[PDB]
RNA sequence: CCUAAGGUAGCGAAAUUCCUUGUCGGGUAAGUUCCGACCUGCACGAAAAGCGUAACGACCGGAGCGCUGUCUCGGCGAGGG
RNA sequence: GCUAGUUGGUGGGGUAAUGGCCCACCAAGGCGACGACGGGUAGCCGGUCUGAGAGGAUGGCCGGCCACAGGGGCACUGAG
RNA sequence: AGCGCCGGCCAACUCCGUGCCAGCAGCCGCGGUAAUACGGAGGGCGCGAGCGUUACCCGGAUUCACUGGGCGUAAAGGGC
RNA sequence: UGAAACUCAAAGGAAUUGACGGGGGCCCGCACAAGCGGUGGAGCAUGUGGUUUAAUUCGAAGCAACGCGAAGAACCUUAC
RNA sequence: CCGAGGGUAGGGCCCGUGACUGGGGCGAAGUCGUAACAAGGUAGCUGUACCGGAAGGUGCGGCUGGAU
RNA sequence: AAUGCUAAU
């Protein structure tokens, strides 16, 4: 565009979109589990991925992934959720934090224990 | 329970034509197995495919203990092999679903008049002194449910009463059938689920000539024998597990 | 299989629906009427016109507000008998 | 598209003081695509973070100014 | 004395277990009976009273281009 | 005039080497046509599918598996 | 007189929700056909109009991002 | 004149 056109109209800035709107600007959110189940991933992966339906303190109700091998979550469990989507699961945008509230740490975990919330043996 | 007759429904899962061919293989295997155990088999429903498979096949196992011995075959069966519909020689993973139900009863439906209330009253509309003075209109009420049927079609109280009772019987029979069908549908869904590759109950690996039952971790290497109807080892292992699971306390 | 040909658009429990107070939603503390839908149209349907339509109606439905001897439940008074 | 104390004038009231700030009367003006009016959001700055610079984001603590003191309105005392 | 990491980006590799399962994942992607990508072990790399993760901002983004972009066929010349 | 939610990890332009066409051109082969003799019908031999069986060992699967591995299964062979 | 607030009536805008209804995105498998990519077996595309289970067909005109 | 070929190099 010409200089006069830039003076008349300018350049439009770029507005970013939040990928974790249910967090409402917080790093983490507490919630209560309503449904715990397994879901199947999209092509090409094949598995039974453990997820929870979580009703949060911020008013939203979302789906969160449960990482690690084995878990103790069930209906009415209190959990903490953090950002981060699971690529191969449709509509899953959040991760349950292991080792907080009613979500126990991963048993017999020996590597990368700060994730999965396992104490030093 | 374990002593009645069995209804077996085999449906093709994921995999298309190969899935239908695998459903046909399962059908042959179960037919030969039932013959080897002494039962009598009749095919109730059949939907074949052009290549010789079945998209769906429903048959009956008649004999004391048919359901009890076929009750471990319910679920998703997974096959890993090179299809005959495959052109490039790749291995494919397909599934077939098996549903096992106990054959039910055909108890006839009748109206118990002790729970039925009949009211008679004047009809509405034309007729002069006749309709002004006659108790021709009939109402029948099924007291347990509160369902009522009213008949006014004829000038005669007797015919109206008979018609109302007939209509009430048909309505109650329809409701009974609907609830039975809903219960059976829920049972079927609980058995077969979605037919996805996961949630499988048994895997038949042809390249490795291996059969694996994942409920009990039982692997054997006689795939041809199993597919010819030799299911006794797997079934005895499953019965072992069922008897051991009740170790209380 | 049969017909000269097998009902199109639109509308539909209708001034048309027998079962019927169909079913679901609304309105009411409670709604066989009413309104909005569904389609199983006994037996809608295109100039004996079909579907809409602002304005108009001592036409026929349904609801609310205002106000009341209509009523709860009657009482007194006036005049003509 | 907005505006009827609205825009201006005259006289007055009030104030420490100018002023439609307020009132009475007279005129019909004032504002707007250089974005009025309306809606949403927000205390502002010195600065801070980032960036080769230009720019972008931001205004916690510290210094400056403003606003508020349960939610609204009002005046008294007083240099304030 | 701990924490993260060891397929590429990116520094640091072998054995066993499992067998599209369990699981990993920022992107590309790994896993379906010989997996440097899952879990454990031995070893290694980077930091170290810290090491990672989530959220948000700038950078990389010359990807709103003033510095510093474009419009025949990739998005883009208004029918005249 | 003109969005968003949601979703994907690409969607695209030009050119290159192939492959393919019920595109074109020029050619070729018992490919057709021109001929002669067969097979498909019968009986029998033999190999195979299926079915049966205690077992009817195993492999070979369009052309390029089926008088094929087998240029010699009463026992042996022989693997059931 | 003004006046916080309260009351009554009628509007404007926005948000949540609703029997039912319309399409959209997605799917390691289903049913129906085969419209496009080769002259894709009726050259394709296109504005408009009417029609048909569906992709689509046909009429009128236009373009080559087609041939001759 | 002649329709179609799922899904793991
Ligand atoms: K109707
Ligand atoms: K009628
Ligand atoms: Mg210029
Ligand atoms: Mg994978
Ligand atoms: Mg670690
Ligand atoms: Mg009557
Ligand atoms: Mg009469
Ligand atoms: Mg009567
Ligand atoms: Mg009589
Ligand atoms: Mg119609
Ligand atoms: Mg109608
Ligand atoms: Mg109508
Ligand atoms: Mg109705
Ligand atoms: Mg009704
Ligand atoms: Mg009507
Ligand atoms: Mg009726
Ligand atoms: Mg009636
Ligand atoms: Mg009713
Ligand atoms: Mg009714
Ligand atoms: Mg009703
Ligand atoms: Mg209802
Ligand atoms: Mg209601
Ligand atoms: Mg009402
Ligand atoms: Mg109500
Ligand atoms: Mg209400
Ligand atoms: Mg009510
Ligand atoms: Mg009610
Ligand atoms: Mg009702
Ligand atoms: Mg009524
Ligand atoms: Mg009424
Ligand atoms: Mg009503
Ligand atoms: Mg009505
Ligand atoms: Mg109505
Ligand atoms: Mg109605
Ligand atoms: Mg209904
Ligand atoms: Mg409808
Ligand atoms: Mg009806
Ligand atoms: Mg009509
Ligand atoms: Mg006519
Ligand atoms: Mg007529
Ligand atoms: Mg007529
Ligand atoms: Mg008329
Ligand atoms: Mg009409
Ligand atoms: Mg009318
Ligand atoms: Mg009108
Ligand atoms: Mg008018
Ligand atoms: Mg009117
Ligand atoms: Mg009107
Ligand atoms: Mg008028
Ligand atoms: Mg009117
Ligand atoms: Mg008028
Ligand atoms: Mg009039
Ligand atoms: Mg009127
Ligand atoms: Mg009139
Ligand atoms: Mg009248
Ligand atoms: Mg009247
Ligand atoms: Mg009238
Ligand atoms: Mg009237
Ligand atoms: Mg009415
Ligand atoms: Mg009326
Ligand atoms: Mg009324
Ligand atoms: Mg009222
Ligand atoms: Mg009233
Ligand atoms: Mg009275
Ligand atoms: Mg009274
Ligand atoms: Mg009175
Ligand atoms: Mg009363
Ligand atoms: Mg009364
Ligand atoms: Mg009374
Ligand atoms: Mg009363
Ligand atoms: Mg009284
Ligand atoms: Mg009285
Ligand atoms: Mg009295
Ligand atoms: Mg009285
Ligand atoms: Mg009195
Ligand atoms: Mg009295
Ligand atoms: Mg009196
Ligand atoms: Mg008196
Ligand atoms: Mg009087
Ligand atoms: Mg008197
Ligand atoms: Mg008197
Ligand atoms: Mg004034
Ligand atoms: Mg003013
Ligand atoms: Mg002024
Ligand atoms: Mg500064
Ligand atoms: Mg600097
Ligand atoms: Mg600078
Ligand atoms: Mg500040
Ligand atoms: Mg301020
Ligand atoms: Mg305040
Ligand atoms: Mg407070
Ligand atoms: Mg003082
Ligand atoms: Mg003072
Ligand atoms: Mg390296
Ligand atoms: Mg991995
Ligand atoms: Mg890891
Ligand atoms: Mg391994
Ligand atoms: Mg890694
Ligand atoms: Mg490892
Ligand atoms: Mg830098
Ligand atoms: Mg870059
Ligand atoms: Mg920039
Ligand atoms: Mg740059
Ligand atoms: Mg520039
Ligand atoms: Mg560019
Ligand atoms: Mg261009
Ligand atoms: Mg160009
Ligand atoms: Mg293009
Ligand atoms: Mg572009
Ligand atoms: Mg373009
Ligand atoms: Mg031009
Ligand atoms: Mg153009
Ligand atoms: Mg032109
Ligand atoms: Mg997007
Ligand atoms: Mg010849
Ligand atoms: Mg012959
Ligand atoms: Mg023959
Ligand atoms: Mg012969
Ligand atoms: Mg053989
Ligand atoms: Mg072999
Ligand atoms: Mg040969
Ligand atoms: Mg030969
Ligand atoms: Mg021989
Ligand atoms: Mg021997
Ligand atoms: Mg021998
Ligand atoms: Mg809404
Ligand atoms: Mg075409
Ligand atoms: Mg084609
Ligand atoms: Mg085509
Ligand atoms: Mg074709
Ligand atoms: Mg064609
Ligand atoms: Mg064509
Ligand atoms: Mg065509
Ligand atoms: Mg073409
Ligand atoms: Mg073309
Ligand atoms: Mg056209
Ligand atoms: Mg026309
Ligand atoms: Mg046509
Ligand atoms: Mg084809
Ligand atoms: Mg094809
Ligand atoms: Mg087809
Ligand atoms: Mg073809
Ligand atoms: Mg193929
Ligand atoms: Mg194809
Ligand atoms: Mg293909």
């Amino acid at each position: 565009p010409t200089i006069n056109q830039l003076v008349r109209k300018g350049r439009e800035k770029v507005r970013k979109k939040s990928k974790v709107p249910a967090l409402k600007g917080a790093p983490f959110r507490r919630g209560v589990c309503t449904v715990v189940r397994t879901v199947t991933p999209k092509k090409p992966n094949s598995a039974l991925r453990k997820v929870a339906k979580v009703r949060l303190t911020s008013g939203y109700e979302v789906t969160a992934y449960i990482p690690g091998e084995g878990h103790n979550l069930q209906e009415h469990s209190v959990v903490l959720i953090r950002g981060g989507r699971v690529k191969d699961l449709p509509g899953v945008r959040y991760h349950i934090v292991r080792g907080v509230y009613d979500a126990a740490g991963v048993k017999d975990r020996k590597k990368s224990r700060s994730k999965y919330g396992t104490k030093k043996p | 329970m374990d002593e009645r007759d069995a209804i077996v429904e085999i449906r093709a899962g994921t995999g298309g034509e190969e899935a239908a061919l695998f459903a046909r293989d399962l059908f042959n295997m179960y037919l030969r197995f039932a013959e080897e155990m002494g039962f009598e088999t009749e095919v109730l429903d059949s939907h074949p495919t052009d290549l010789g498979g079945f998209s769906k096949v429903v048959f009956e196992v008649r004999g004391p203990g048919a359901y009890g011995t076929f009750k471990y075959e319910s679920g998703v069966h997974r096959v890993q092999r090179v299809p005959v519909t495959e052109t490039q020689g790749r291995i494919h993973t397909s599934t077939a679903t098996v549903a096992v139900l106990p054959k039910a009863e055909e108890e006839d439906f009748a109206l118990n008049m002790d729970e039925i209330r009949i009211d008679v009253m004047r009809a509405s509309g034309p007729g002069g002194q006749g309709v002004n003075t006659t108790d021709s209109a009939v109402r029948v009420v099924h007291l347990p449910t509160g369902i009522m049927v009213t008949c006014q079609d004829s000038r005669s109280q007797i015919k109206n009463r008979e018609k109302a009772l007939m209509i009430l019987r048909s309505r109650l029979l329809e409701m009974k059938r609907a609830e039975e069908a809903e219960r059976l549908r829920k049972t079927r869904l609980a058995q077969i689920g979605t037919g996805e590759r996961s949630e499988k109950i048994r895997t038949y690996n042809f390249p490795q000539s291996r059969v694996t039952d994942h409920r009990i971790g039982f692997t054997t290497h006689d795939l041809e024998g199993v597919l010819s109807g030799h299911l006794t080892p797997i079934l005895e292992a499953l019965k072992r597990a069922d008897q051991e699971r009740q170790l209380a306390a």
